C-alpha cells in the first residue's frame, strides 16, 4: 500500500539518472570544447571571437595630392 | 598669331591623349591578407542554456 499510493516504479528513477547523467556529460564536454576554442581565437585571432578593431580603408583619400609622390 | 589666355583657362583640368600604359600596381602594392571565413548560418538556441555552474538555463 504504502509502494503504491506513495511512491513509482524503480525503471522511473533508472531512466531519469540516466538522461540526468547524459545532459551533465553533454555540458562538461561542450566546457571543454569552449574553453579549447576560447585558447586558439585568442592565440590566431581568425576567429570571430577577439577581433580587435583597426582603421577604417574608407578614411583614405583617393585624389591627386599636389605632389605627384603622394 | 598667339591669343594670350583669358582669366582662368589655365587652371582648367584638361585630358591627354597618350599611349603610355597605365600603371597596372603603382604602388608596388603586395598581397593584401585573406579576411576572416566570415560565417554565416540560422541561430538556434544555446545547447543545454548557460551551462554556467549548477544554472539549467
Amino acid at each position: 500500500w504504502i509502494a503504491r499510493t506513495f511512491y513509482d516504479g524503480p525503471e522511473k528513477n533508472y531512466e531519469k539518472t540516466m538522461a540526468i547523467l547524459q545532459i551533465e556529460a553533454e555540458k562538461a564536454e561542450l566546457r571543454l570544447k569552449e574553453l579549447e576554442v576560447r585558447r586558439l581565437m585568442r592565440a590566431r585571432g581568425d576567429g570571430p571571437w577577439y577581433q580587435y578593431p583597426t582603421i577604417d580603408k574608407a578614411l583614405i583619400d583617393h585624389s591627386p595630392k599636389t605632389t605627384p609622390d603622394n | 598669331g598667339w591669343v594670350r589666355p583669358d582669366l582662368g583657362e589655365l587652371s582648367k583640368v584638361t585630358k591627354v591623349k597618350t599611349d603610355r600604359p597605365l600603371p597596372e600596381n603603382p604602388y608596388h602594392s603586395r598581397a593584401r591578407p585573406e579576411p576572416n571565413p566570415e560565417a554565416e548560418g540560422d541561430l538556434k538556441p544555446a545547447k543545454h542554456g548557460s551551462r554556467l555552474f549548477f544554472w539549467t538555463m
